[PDB]
RNA sequence: GUGGGAGAGGGUGGUGGAAUUCCCGGAGUAGCGGUGAAAUGCGCAGAUACCGGGAGGAACGCCGAUGGCGAAGGCAGCCACCUGGUCCACCCGUGACGCUGAGGCGCGAAAGCGUGGGGAGCAAACCGGAUUAGAUACCCGGGUAGUCCACGCCCUAAACGAUGCGCGCUAGGUCUCUGGGUCUCCUGGGGGCCGAAGCUAACGCGUUAAGCGCGCCGCCUGGGGAGUACGGCCGCAAGGC
């Protein structure tokens, strides 16, 4: 009911799950899934497969949207972060460009016991 | 691979608004260029990242930019 | 094999087709060290085969067996803690050692009651797409296909 | 003295972007988060993800180094102001004015204390979820003091180069930071690495001495008891000498 026909798709990977947004050209979102949206539950949901599901299912309700042409932004790093653009081009999607937008800090925050 | 300084003129190194040759230290992203690729002395060095930050504050060098093809 | 390859053996050819399969099929038939009785057991098979049906039991043998060869199983691999079931393909050697002790196992568990009569039976069923081997071989090949969430353990 | 130089040296005020959190709004469904697995937790009062706007605190990515500065503790965005130390060249001036230094005085990471502010993120105590024979721990979710600022205390440390300060003498080689020079190089002054002689119980040190000497200060005399007791002094207390 949008027949948006263009659009982003970001992609936000961890190491406990990978999750796609499906966006138009302005930034407002279409669709989205993730490893928790398709079956996988727990730790599955990080694996390389469940991106892959993650970004096909999302590609075609973008098709159900109707998008064709789609340009990539990629947040995070994990395990299928690469996994998902992958399938995310040969979903049937015509990828416009890549984009590694990964958000990081100039030393701003303190990190938790975890990461230091 | 080239280093920045051989393929250059005899440039000011003070110069915080002369974007045109600042603009060849910086990376892909607004990331500084090391040493290794700028081809600069240390003290060469130490005065063209304080330069860039003075031009970075004045909108003229990006701060930080995205990486492609990634 | 820590040291060499391990030199596959090379089986003496048959003395009624000349082909190496049936040596090896007759051997994976054969217990207690009887390859007699087994050749019996084989080529009264292929009599019984080759007159149910009036086809060649060459033909009939080797579709059989090409049609049990798997293309793909699983492996156990310790990644962090319990170990995990990995899809891989199969060598061609492993595809032919399996197709004929898969044959032999569900040849031998079929209701006839003579052993030459539960080879052809099976050899038929084999050879036609159906039967308890191709079922074995079809269980395996459903173990991948469906553990292919692990398609990055394959080492 | 003159003339040049490098620097996260200190203080004060201003100022920039990234990121976290929170709030407003848009669009958008069913999960997010988290782990070796999980669960607590959060989500239909609309979360997570995405976009725009706003607020606030704290810390400064790339440059960055094996680098620099400081007496030590220690000191990293940018700008301005106030200010310390230091190095080199000139061979100009004073004419032994020097070295060390018991006491004293000042400084002194973090944590801690008092009064008043501030509070994003983190986070002792604590509240829960797991794990386990048990879990008072490691792992997960929350969370206070605190961390931040002003002022006044606290005087500890693996406050480490486990190497007190100063001066002279004793092969070089190699990397480097910063000056001067007639600039394959030389000559100072810092930071490393090999290694002469020599030293050392050995490891190792070796012109940045743990070598050869001189001056002065501090400290040591088997381990446990024990940095405890008593006494004194300091401290709001903790406690310190
Ligand atoms: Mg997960
Ligand atoms: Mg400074
Ligand atoms: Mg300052
Ligand atoms: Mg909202
Ligand atoms: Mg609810
Ligand atoms: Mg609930
Ligand atoms: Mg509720
Ligand atoms: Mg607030
Ligand atoms: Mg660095
Ligand atoms: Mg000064
Ligand atoms: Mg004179
Ligand atoms: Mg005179
Ligand atoms: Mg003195
Ligand atoms: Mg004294
Ligand atoms: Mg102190
Ligand atoms: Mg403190
Ligand atoms: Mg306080
Ligand atoms: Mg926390
Ligand atoms: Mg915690
Ligand atoms: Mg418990
Ligand atoms: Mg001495
Ligand atoms: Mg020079
Ligand atoms: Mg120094
Ligand atoms: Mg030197
Ligand atoms: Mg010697
Ligand atoms: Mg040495
Ligand atoms: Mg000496
Ligand atoms: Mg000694
Ligand atoms: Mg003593
Ligand atoms: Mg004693
Ligand atoms: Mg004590
Ligand atoms: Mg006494
Ligand atoms: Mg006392
Ligand atoms: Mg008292
Ligand atoms: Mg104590």
């Amino acid at each position: 009911k949008r027949q948006v026909a263009s659009g982003r798709a970001y992609i936000h990977a961890s190491y406990n799950n990978t999750i796609v947004t499906i966006t138009d050209p302005d930034g407002n979102p279409i669709t989205w899934s993730s490893g928790g949206v398709i079956g996988y539950k727990g730790s599955r949901k990080g694996t390389p497969y469940a991106a892959q599901l993650a970004a096909l299912d999302a590609a075609k309700k973008a098709m159900a949207y109707g998008m064709q042409s789609v340009d990539v932004i990629v947040r995070g790093t994990g395990a299928g972060r690469e996994q998902a653009i992958r399938a995310l081009q040969a979903s049937g999607l015509q990828v416009k460009s890549i984009v590694d937008d990964t958000p990081v800090p100039h030393n701003g925050c303190r990190p938790k016991k975890k990461f230091r | 691979k080239a280093k920045v300084k051989a393929t250059l003129g005899e440039f000011d190194l003070r110069d915080y608004r002369n974007v045109e040759v600042l603009k060849r230290f910086l990376s892909e992203t607004g990331k500084i260029l090391p040493r290794r690729r700028t081809g600069l002395s240390a003290k060469e060095q130490r005065i063209l990242a304080k330069t860039i930050k003075r031009a970075r504050i004045l909108g003229l060098l990006p701060f930080t930019e995205k990486l492609v093809r990634k | 094999a820590r040291r060499r390859r391990a030199e596959v053996r090379q089986l003496q050819p048959d003395l009624v087709y000349g082909d190496v399969l049936v040596t090896a099929f007759i051997n994976k038939i054969m217990r207690d060290g009887k390859k007699n009785l087994a050749a019996r057991i084989f080529y009264d098979a292929c009599k019984i085969i080759q007159e149910k049906t009036g086809q060649e039991p060459l033909k009939v043998f080797k579709q059989a067996v090409e049609n049990v060869k798997p293309r793909m199983e699983v492996r156990s691999r310790r990644v962090g803690g319990a170990n995990y079931q990995v899809p891989m393909e199969v060598s061609p050697r492993r595809q032919q050692s399996l197709a004929l002790r898969w044959l032999v196992q569900a040849a031998n568990q079929r209701p006839e009651r003579r052993a030459a009569v539960r080879i052809a039976h099976e050899l038929m069923d084999a050879a036609e797409g159906k039967g308890g081997a191709v079922k074995k071989k079809e269980d395996v090949e459903r173990m991948a296909e469906a553990n292919r969430a692990y398609a990055h353990y394959r080492w």
